[PDB]
């Protein structure tokens, strides 16, 4: 029963991959990864990853 | 830096008001509801070879 | 009123005067007026570089922070709050101030205070108007440790009281610095032996704010949040600086993830569109 | 007792105010002002400085110094081309994150001419001529060299002065254009053409590099303060 | 011709025959601190020409895949004769600088360098929330070297050329006093920096004033048979230096 | 501290007002005014123009 | 002790406002949003041996 | 009816105000003012007065008059020392509760020079010389007499004028220092050295006492009103 | 504007002029300018001894006291309150005023009134706005004994009414003393035979304040607390005095526990630090 | 019956404010926070036979 984050930030052009979309309990330092939703394509100048910080809030995720 | 104008008043029987502008922009000022000029010579009489109104203006 | 410069008329030219051929190798931006390469006409230009001045660019009511605290908590630590004053936890005003390396200004400070009734069983009350206290502690002074502390008696520290429903609180603050200007960037250490802490964190030293409800403990919890709005004015700035590319990560350093230069393209030349059809 | 009527807009907080407030530290002794060199009074003093344009941003060279390197070499057929982009200093991907484009993204209107400077960073034995051209909108992008020489062009001869200036004037119907994209304020196209060739002697490298600069003229102006579309924050930085 | 320039300081003289225009400062020339902007009370030490003279740093080798080098200049001149000795005995000090960067090749060579002086170039760390050692920021007269890819050495600076250590676009560094050494036509890299700070005098060790960076945008490229070893030499002078607060010998 | 008495009609909104208000876009640079032909200053310049009268309006 | 300035207004088609300072400290005053001067000669053209822009400025 | 807009900061109570209020006892006849000798207009008239420094505060002499007595005697080897402290008039334990330090603890910035006066309270047959030295920061504390004579020192010969003045000037990079402790505004060290010895005749007591004073010069200034860290109250006094 | 004095340049010296050798035995502080012992430079100094003046030191809104009273109590004595006016129950303003021996000033007085709903079964009410009365009684006048006393009818005594939610009450008070100045310290007795009460308590004689709710008895208890904030202004002070070392014990005398002079040290000399290692 | 003074401002780089007294008593007025004079000659140097500071001032 450690500290956990919320559900990661719902983006309107990306969805989670499939180890991360089902499971809860995100500890600190956890990286999650997003994939392009259908039908979208990747922007190569941005890395689609989110780290959860010490204050139990994710990093800024805008539009991948 | 005040300015004193006349108030809109009746006829056949010159009261003044005072005005100060408080803000730095001119879009802030109160509306100019005291300009009564007109010139209906571009819509009426919009012709060339200006008529006389007593002549027949033809032939 | 200082208008922008005008365009002068010109004609054909065949001479040894070459304004286009320059040397960009001499650290020098060429000053080619458009009347030197093409034949122009007389343009009397009436535009003013007014809203691009450093005052008109920085003197907007920006922010710095959101602050939360309750009026009935079992733990005595969430009944009041505090904030060490920097301008580097929100990225918009941080990036705008970090266009320049040195700044000097006065600050106009506004608070926006909103209270929400928390969830409890006895939620139907008749509560009178909440009253707030915002006390400023200069660098080095004594700090409160509870809501009923006697350090809140503000005999020398400046504090502001506010009642729910009025105009928001606003006060002006002079140039409160020990150097000749503020530092957006500091390339050095805190200790003379080049150890310690690195960067701008050595020079912050502004003191901190403390927030509580002036009322006694209510019969139902109400959480209040106050937003500190910073707004600079009377501004001077020195030795400009490129805009930041990467995203900020922390408030005490300049550490970053390496981001590329711009958005990509698919090829190096342009052409007409190849979508659907005529 | 003075008769006073409160008007609408009382007890509000507007962000762009110019009012007066009381000082919390009264009669405070402010430290003496010092002459620090390099004072900025207007942000348009910054935008008139040259900064290199990442033209070669083709899908991988963004993450390198190759974004700034424009390729040029000897071509087996003239009448050719070098590059081209769309004149949108803050909407187009090429000059988006430039110094002029990042000053220009805090605004929403712009006006005035734009300079372009091309430093040829090749050998001193290499020589050649280019066609630097601007095309005002209304037709499409030119597809030949003979369609691009109908525009506003200059022919650049490489020599002892290794850089030239293409000055893009203000050809518009409105006084202002939008720094974002609308179809009503389209601004034209910038293309560069192999005109002749690159001619080198023996034992000299053929493939050289052009660097492109951009700045603003002395009639450039920006108008509507907005927030930049490039700042993004999710949580507080701590 | 205006391609020729002589620069004389102390007992040292630099002659160049392929200068383009000697680049010099923010428009301001260095000068001693006036007594209307001064803070310290005892008499300054305007030492002599014994500090106001040229010192040559180490040479870095410009290869085909080199990325960039940097220095920290109040700290790089810390063992350079009596200048460095004054740094070790005084608490406050102050100087402008004449930086002259030299580099030469032949006419069959090609490649272009950017030489920038950046005030307050606060470098960012390779791993994010972690300290930086002083040896990775400033290594004396020895240059630290940028990379192409992102770096992940522990307690080290994030060294990518396309972010310049600080986190900006590297094509935007032409806002600072700079030049280019295009091997086609240049050697004239002066930057005569004035004293730039937010205080009238400052400590030489605890503060870094600015950062010299030499970044090749058009890389070095030559045909087979030309000289493959091309050095780059950086020479630096203090100007109108003065010192204040004399005490025992300082922090080495 | 000035002695002020609020009079009736305070804090109302009347539609035909002539008061002053603060500008939300301060120091805004308004575009130059152009001489467009055909300016109307009074609506009575329009009413003095002839217009045809639909007299034969008999039911179809 | 009032001071009267001009309001920011449009061109091609001098309105005044008045100002009184109420507080004893100068940090209290309203911001100076009407200084439009500039001098971009220290950032552009930051060289020695000032060029002519019509000469080649080399050799 | 006057059109009025209320601005933010209305109906607040700020502690450092300068407003006007109505009198509860109107037209009250105030008693005539009398010329009482000894008027204070500025608190800096008080701080420029000498007050004795409790230098010998070594762990028990605080609760006695021995805190003010600095020991001096004849030493079997010269090159020695007498005492030393850190120049922090309000952070250092030595001159913390002094007159200058207690005026100075209601503030947060200070500036200007500081005087030190040393009254030799020994016999009239005793004689000797001392090394009174100030060391600006940046190096450590000096450990020899030859490291302390590189600073700002004066050699004091004891004679018919039994007291000397060590004047500590303002050697700083900022205009102000903090009256509390930060590492950015370190101020130096004050040490006193047996230079030669104490030389007495027969049947004269060897062990004598120096008294140290401190005050401020005519360029001393304090800036930020805060509350003193020495007042402490738990309940109301009744 | 009276700037601080400047530093003049000097040079080497070898003469019979001895500014360092003084006599501190003559009650005399030496006035050694720093240009007399070391060689200095010309410093044009622009500092102002502005915020150290006695007005700028004392004219902050300090306090004096907290006052509690209820609106529904079974005992009729806790329904109103009172306070005999001194300035010696809070130590900060007491110590600041006792820097000087005589003072003369006007007082600006502010009240901060906050009400808390007490605990009862019927806690859900609909209460209208509470109204408070603060009546001042000059020395010798008649005192109230209940909340419905007819001595509250304030026909000659100055009283202040306040409604919940407004700006706080503030009024100015002139120099209300029978001597030429106030006395921080009085070394004498009340009776001519050197008996009676000793100290400053003979000279207080200010009258007292009385506090009640103007409303009638409510159906649920609400406790109100008003904080009297004293703020001196138009200040003159005479014959200065050392700052107090020991802690205050009572409000009517100067009695103390004997405290040592300062904080201790471990040895009489300084050296470099002996902590951890290189 | 207004009076115009100078505002407290910085050095090395004369702004005025205006003041009106509204009440009939002088205890009502705002505090005088702009008197910067001093004379520390009654506490320091409080002696007879005024010294010279260059002489020994004894014997
Ligand atoms: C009781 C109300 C008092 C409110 C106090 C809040 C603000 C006081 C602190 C001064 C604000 C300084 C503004 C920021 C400073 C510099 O710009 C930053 N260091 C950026 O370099
Ligand atoms: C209805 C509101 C009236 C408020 C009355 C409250 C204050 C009236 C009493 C005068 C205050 C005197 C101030 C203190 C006096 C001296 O400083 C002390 N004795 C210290 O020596």
């Amino acid at each position: 029963c450690n500290r956990s984050c919320e559900v990661p930030t719902r983006l309107n052009s990306a969805s989670l991959k499939q180890p991360y979309i089902t499971q809860n309990y995100f500890p600190v330092g956890t990286v999650v990864e997003y994939e392009c939703r259908p039908g979208y394509r990747r922007e190569p100048s941005l890395s689609p990853k989110l780290t959860c910080l010490q204050n139990l809030k994710w990093s800024t995720a805008v539009e991948f | 830096g005040a300015q004193v104008s006349t108030q809109k008043t009746g006829a056949h029987e010159i009261i003044h008001y005072t005005n100060i502008n408080y803000y730095k922009d001119a879009a802030s000022n109160s509306a100019n509801r005291q300009d009564f000029t007109q010139d209906p010579g571009k819509f009426t009489e919009p012709v060339k070879d200006i008529m006389v109104k007593s002549l027949p203006a033809l032939n | 009123v200082v208008r922008v410069a005008d365009t002068m008329p010109s004609g054909p030219s065949n001479s040894e005067s070459i304004p286009a051929l320059t040397a960009a190798e001499t650290g020098h931006t060429s000053q080619v007026v458009p009347s030197d390469t093409i034949q122009t006409r007389h343009v009397r230009n009436f535009h003013v570089r007014s809203e691009s001045s450093v005052e008109n660019f920085l003197s907007r009511s920006a922010c710095v922070y959101i602050v939360e605290y309750k009026t009935r908590d079992d733990t005595p630590d969430k009944m009041y709050d505090s904030w060490v004053i920097n301008t580097r936890q929100v990225a918009q005003l941080r990036r705008k101030l970090e266009f320049f390396t040195y700044v000097r200004f006065d600050v106009e400070v506004t608070f926006v205070i909103t209270s929400v009734q928390d969830d409890s069983t006895r939620q139907n009350t008749d509560t009178p108007a909440l009253t707030h206290q915002i006390m400023y502690v200069p660098p080095g002074g004594p700090i409160p440790q509870a809501v009923d502390d006697y350090n809140w008696q503000t005999s020398t520290n400046p504090s502001v009281f506010w009642t729910e429903g009025n105009a928001p609180p606003r006060m002006s603050i002079p140039f409160m610095s020990v150097g000749n200007a503020y530092s957006n960037f500091y390339d050095g250490w805190s200790h003379f032996s080049q150890t310690g802490v690195y960067g701008f964190n050595t020079l912050n030293n502004m003191g901190k704010l403390y927030f509580r409800h002036v009322n006694d403990k209510t019969i139902s919890p109400i959480t209040s949040k106050v937003r500190i709005y910073f707004k600079p004015k009377h501004v001077k700035a020195w030795v400009p600086r490129p805009p930041r590319l990467c995203e900020y990560t922390h408030k005490d350093n300049v550490d970053f993830e390496p981001k590329g230069v711009t958005t990509s393209r698919t090829q190096l030349t342009i052409s007409n569109s190849t979508h659907v059809e005529n | 007792g003075l008769p006073v009527m409160n008007t609408p807009g009382s007890n509000q907080f507007l962000t762009s105010d110019d009012y007066q407030s009381p000082t919390a530290m009264p009669q405070f002794d402010v430290t003496p002002e010092m002459n620090i060199p390099g004072e900025v009074k207007n942000l348009m003093e910054i935008a008139e400085v040259d900064s290199v344009v990442p033209v070669n941003n083709v899908n991988e060279n963004v993450n390198s110094l190759e974004a700034y390197r424009i390729p040029v070499h000897s071509v087996t057929e003239t009448g050719a081309q070098v590059f081209g982009f769309t004149l949108q200093p803050g909407a187009d991907t090429v000059m988006e994150r430039t110094l002029l484009g990042e000053i220009l993204n805090y605004y929403a209107n712009w006006s005035g001419s734009i300079k372009l400077t091309f430093m040829y960073c090749g050998s001193a034995m290499a020589t050649g001529k280019f066609l630097l051209a601007y095309s005002p909108p209304g037709a499409g992008v030119p597809k030949n060299r003979r369609e691009a020489m109908l525009g506003t062009h200059i022919i650049w001869d490489i020599g002892l002065q290794s850089s030239c200036v293409l000055c893009v004037p203000w050809i518009s119907q409105t006084h202002y254009r939008f720094v974002s994209k609308d179809i009503y304020t389209d601004a034209g196209f910038i293309t560069c053409w192999y005109q002749t060739s690159i001619v080198v002697p023996a034992e000299v490298q053929n493939q050289s590099v052009i660097l492109c600069f951009v700045s603003a003229c002395n009639d450039f102006s920006v108008r509507l303060l907005r927030d930049s579309p490039f700042v993004r924050q999710t949580a507080f930085y701590q | 011709s205006d391609r020729v320039r002589s620069i004389t300081l102390g007992n040292s003289t630099i002659t160049t025959q392929e200068s383009a225009n000697v680049v010099v400062g923010y428009g301001v020339w260095p000068d001693y601190l006036s007594d209307e902007e001064a803070t310290a009370e005892d008499q300054p030490t305007q030492p002599d020409v014994a500090t106001c003279r040229f010192y040559t740093l180490d040479s870095v080798s410009w290869m085909k895949e080199s990325q960039g080098w940097w220095w920290k200049f109040p700290d790089a001149l810390r063992d350079m004769g009596l200048f460095g000795q004054n740094m070790q005995y005084h608490y406050l000090g102050r100087s402008g600088y004449t930086i002259h960067v030299q580099c030469n090749a032949s006419k069959f060579h090609q490649g272009c360098l950017l030489v920038v002086c950046v005030p307050e170039a606060e470098m960012g760390a390779a791993n994010i929330n972690e300290k930086i050692n002083r040896e990775h920021l400033s290594n004396g007269e020895v240059a630290n070297t940028f990379s192409g890819t992102k770096s992940s050495n522990t307690n080290d600076v994030q060294q990518a050329v396309f972010n310049a250590g600080m986190g900006v676009a590297v094509g935007n560094l032409t806002i600072f006093p700079h030049q280019w050494i295009n091997l086609r036509t240049n050697n004239c890299a002066t930057i005569v920096m004035p004293y730039i700070n937010s205080v009238p005098m400052d400590n030489m060790f605890r503060h870094y004033n600015f950062t010299l960076m030499i970044i090749p945008f058009a890389k070095l490229d030559y045909a087979a048979g030309s000289s493959t070893y091309i050095p780059i030499t950086v020479t630096v002078a203090p100007m109108c230096a003065e010192y204040n607060g004399l005490r025992l010998a300082g922090h080495q």
